[PDB]
């Protein structure tokens, strides 16, 4: 109601957690200590022929 | 005659040699076939 929540800066606080999750599932992703969706994916080159 | 079948008999001798030398060769390229055919598997797994 664009004044009814007064604890709007609760509600801040839990989309920062959820945002902090967010950057959480980026990292954890370590299939073979190379995270892959977050930082450094390298466009690698599955070789297959 | 005596002469030439004497020195065809060591010569199918020598033959025979090199029969075996170069067996004794078609084995150890067989195992560099073996060895190339490793490396190519190690390569293509390489790709990791």
């Amino acid at each position: 109601g664009s004044n009814s929540d007064a604890d709007r800066a609760a509600l801040q606080k839990e989309v920062a957690a959820q945002q902090a999750e967010l950057t959480r599932i980026s990292d954890t992703t370590t299939f073979g200590g190379r995270k892959l969706l977050d930082g450094s994916f390298g466009t690698t080159s599955f070789q297959v022929g | 005659l005596s002469n030439q079948i004497s020195g065809l008999n060591v010569a199918t001798r020598n033959a025979n040699d090199g029969i075996s030398l170069a067996q004794t060769a078609e084995g150890a390229l067989q195992q560099s076939t073996n060895i190339l055919q490793r490396i190519r598997d190690l390569a293509l797994q390489s790709a990791n």
